[PDB]
C-alpha cells in the first residue's frame, strides 16, 4: 500500500511455505505419535498410537481397542462440525481481524495527520512557499 | 487512461484519505489516472568484506522496467543470477527468496528440508535398540545495565539562567 | 531441550544464564511387526506396559523406547474379554509360569 | 528538508525501530512452524484404523 | 549473540541520546553558552525554550 513514504514488505515465508510446515507436522504425528519431538521417525499404526494416549489419561487400554468403532465415529463427527462452526459463524477469527483491523486502522489515521495545519497557514507544503518568501516561511515551515 | 466515469460537473477524485486519483483535463473531458512516481527503498546485499566484495542490490517493490536483472516478488534484483535450485541459506530477501555466495552472489526459492516418506503401515512398529546423550546450551539474558540521567544536567547543565 | 529431558546444569554469563539440557536421542531403530493384543485359550491378552513385537516367526514384549524383548507369560499381561472385539488380534501361547512348577 | 537535519537523528531512530520489528515478524513465524527439520508425507495409502 | 544485542542496544541507545545534544533544533547555536553570551535576555529567552 505505497501511497506517501509508506512501505509494505513482504513476509519472509510465503503462505504456500507455511503450508508446508504444517502438512509436514499433520503427516508426522498421525504416522508416528510424539517420536518426532525427540530425535527420529518410528512408525507407529493409529491405532495403537491412540493406545498410548489413554494410558497417559489413566484409562487402560482394552478400553479404545474393545471401543475403536464407536471412537473412529465420534472423532469423525466431531470433525465435521468444526468447519461448519467456522465456515458460517458471525467472526470465529475475531482474535485475527482485530490485528488487521489496527494495523490498517492505526495507519491511516497517520496518513490523515498529513492534511492539518498544526497552526500554519495551510496544510500543503507547496502553498506556503509559492505565495510567502524565504525569511518568514521557515516560521510557518518549523 | 483510466476507467472511471465521471458524472459531467465533477473535475477531479479522492478515493481514500483525500488522496487525488482522477483529475479530467478541461480540453477533452477525458478522465485520466494519477499515480505517484514508484520510489521505494534499496537494500545492499553483501557476502562479507573478508569474503569477497561483489555486492548484488535489491529495490524495494519497484519493477525492473522502471530503473543479472532477476524480478523476485519482493522487488528488483541487480546482480544476482536467479538458479533453479534450492538451499537452506544466510540473507533473506522476501517471498520465500533467499540469496548466498556460491564466486558470485546467486538467488534460490527456500527449501524446508529433507523429504521423509515415513514407512507407515498398519502392523508394523520402527523400536529404537540405542541411544544417545545430547548436551545442548540455551542462552537467555536476564537484566540489562543500570542507567540513571539527570534531567536538569542534561537539559541545561549548569546555567541558572536556563 | 530436544529429546527426553535428563537434567540441566546452570552457568553464569555477563548479563545472562546458560542452561546445558541432557537428553535422549534414541538411536538406530529397527522396526518389526506388532500386534494389538494376543488370544490365547479364547481370551485377549494385553501387554500391562510395553508393545507385542515379532521378529519373523516368535512373539516378544519389549518397552516402547528401547529394544528388550521378553518371553509373553501372564506376568506382564493382563486379559480383558474374549478374542472377538479387537480387530488385529494375533494368535501366540501366553507361558503360563505356574504350570511347570505344579508339572 | 534542509530545515529537518538541524533536529540531528531523529529519522534514524524512527527507521532502526521499525526495522527493529520488521524482523521480529519473520522471527515469530519461524519459531512457531519450523520446529521440524524434515518434511513427512502421509503414505498413499491411508488407513489409519 | 542474544547476550550481546542487550549491550549493543544499550551502548547504542545512549550514544543517539549525547548526540543530540550537538544539534541546533532551530536556535542559533548548539552550545548553550554561546547563545547566552551574545545576546540580551528578553531576545535570549526566545532561543533557550
Ligand atoms: C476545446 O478545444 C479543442 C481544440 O482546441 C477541441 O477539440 C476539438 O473537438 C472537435 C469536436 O470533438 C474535434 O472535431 C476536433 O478535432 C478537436 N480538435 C483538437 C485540436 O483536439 C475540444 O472539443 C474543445 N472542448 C471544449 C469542452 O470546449
Ligand atoms: C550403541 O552406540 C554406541 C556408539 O554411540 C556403540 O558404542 C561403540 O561400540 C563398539 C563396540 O561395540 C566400540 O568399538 C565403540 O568404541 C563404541 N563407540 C563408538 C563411538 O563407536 C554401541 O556399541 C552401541 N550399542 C548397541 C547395542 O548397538
Ligand atoms: C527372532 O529371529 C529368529 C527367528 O527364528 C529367532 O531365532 C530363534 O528364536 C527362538 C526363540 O527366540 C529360539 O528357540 C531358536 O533357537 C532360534 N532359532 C534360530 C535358527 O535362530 C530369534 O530368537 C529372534 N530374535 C531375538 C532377538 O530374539
Ligand atoms: C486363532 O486360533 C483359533 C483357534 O484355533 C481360531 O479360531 C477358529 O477360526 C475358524 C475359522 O472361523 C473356525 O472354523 C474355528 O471354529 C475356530 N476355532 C475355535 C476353537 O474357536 C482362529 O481362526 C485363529 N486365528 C488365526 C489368524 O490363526
Ligand atoms: C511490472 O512487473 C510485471 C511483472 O512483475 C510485468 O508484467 C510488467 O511488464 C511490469 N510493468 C511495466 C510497465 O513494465
Ligand atoms: C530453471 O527454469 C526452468 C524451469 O524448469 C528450467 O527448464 C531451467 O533448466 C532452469 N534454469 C537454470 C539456469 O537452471
Ligand atoms: C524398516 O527398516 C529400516 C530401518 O533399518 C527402515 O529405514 C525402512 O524404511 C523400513 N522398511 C520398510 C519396508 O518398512
Ligand atoms: C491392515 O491392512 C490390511 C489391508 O489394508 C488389512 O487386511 C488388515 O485387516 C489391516 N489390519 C491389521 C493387520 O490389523
Amino acid at each position: 500500500q505505497k501511497f506517501n513514504g509508506l512501505t509494505v514488505l513482504p513476509p519472509l515465508l510465503t503462505d504456500e511455505m507455511i503450508a508446508q510446515y504444517t502438512s509436514a507436522l499433520l503427516a508426522g504425528t498421525i504416522t508416528s505419535g510424539w517420536t518426532f519431538g525427540a530425535g527420529a521417525a518410528l512408525q507407529i499404526p493409529f491405532a495403537m498410537q491412540m493406545a498410548y494416549r489413554f494410558n497417559g489419561i489413566g484409562v487402560t487400554q482394552n478400553v479404545l481397542y474393545e471401543n475403536q468403532k464407536l471412537i473412529a465415529n465420534q472423532f469423525n463427527s466431531a470433525i465435521g462440525k468444526i468447519q461448519d462452526s467456522l465456515s458460517s459463524t458471525a467472526s470465529a477469527l475475531g482474535k485475527l481481524q482485530d490485528v488487521v483491523n489496527q494495523n490498517a486502522q492505526a495507519l491511516n489515521t497517520l496518513v490523515k495527520q498529513l492534511s492539518s495545519n498544526f497552526g500554519a497557514i495551510s496544510s500543503v507544503l507547496n502553498d506556503i512557499l509559492s505565495r510567502l518568501d524565504p525569511p518568514e516561511a521557515e516560521v510557518q515551515i518549523d | 487512461e483510466s476507467n472511471k466515469k465521471f458524472l459531467p460537473f465533477q473535475q477531479f477524485g479522492r478515493d481514500i484519505a483525500d488522496t487525488t486519483d482522477a483529475v479530467r483535463d478541461p480540453q477533452t473531458l477525458e478522465i485520466l489516472d494519477i499515480t505517484p512516481c514508484s520510489f521505494g527503498g534499496v537494500s545492499v546485499i553483501t557476502p562479507g568484506t573478508n569474503t569477497s566484495n561483489q555486492v548484488a542490490v535489491l529495490y524495494q517493490d519497484v519493477n525492473c522496467t522502471e530503473v543479472n536483472v532477476f524480478q523476485t516478488r519482493a522487488g528488483c534484483l541487480i546482480g544476482a543470477e536467479h538458479v533453479n535450485n534450492s538451499y537452506e541459506c544466510d540473507i533473506p530477501i522476501g517471498a520465500g527468496i533467499c540469496a548466498s555466495y556460491q564466486q558470485s552472489i546467486i538467488a534460490y526459492t527456500m527449501s524446508l528440508g529433507a523429504e521423509n516418506s515415513v514407512a507407515y503401515s498398519n502392523n508394523s512398529i520402527a523400536i529404537p535398540t540405542n541411544f544417545t546423550i545430547s548436551v545442548t546450551t540455551e542462552i537467555l539474558p536476564v537484566s540489562m545495565t543500570k542507567t540513571s540521567v539527570d534531567c536538569t544536567m542534561y537539559i541545561c547543565g549548569d546555567s541558572t539562567e536556563c | 531441550g530436544k529429546g527426553y529431558h535428563l537434567m540441566s546444569f546452570p552457568q553464569s554469563a555477563p548479563h545472562g544464564v546458560v542452561f546445558l539440557h541432557v537428553t535422549y536421542v534414541p538411536a538406530q531403530e529397527k522396526n518389526f511387526t506388532t500386534a494389538p493384543a494376543i488370544c490365547h485359550d479364547g481370551k485377549a491378552h494385553f501387554p500391562r506396559e510395553g508393545v507385542f513385537v515379532s521378529n519373523g516367526t516368535h512373539w516378544f514384549v519389549t518397552q516402547r523406547n528401547f529394544y528388550e524383548p521378553q518371553i509373553i507369560t501372564t506376568d506382564n499381561t493382563f486379559v480383558s474379554g474374549n478374542c472377538d472385539v479387537v480387530i488385529g488380534i494375533v494368535n501366540n501361547t501366553v507361558y503360563d509360569p505356574l504350570q511347570p512348577e505344579l508339572d | 528538508s534542509n530545515l529537518l537535519l538541524q533536529y540531528g537523528s531523529f529519522c534514524t531512530q524512527l527507521n532502526r525501530a521499525l526495522t527493529g520489528i520488521a524482523v521480529e515478524q519473520d522471527k515469530n513465524t519461524q519459531e512457531v512452524f519450523a520446529q521440524v527439520k524434515q518434511i513427512y508425507k502421509t503414505p498413499p495409502i491411508k488407513d489409519f484404523g
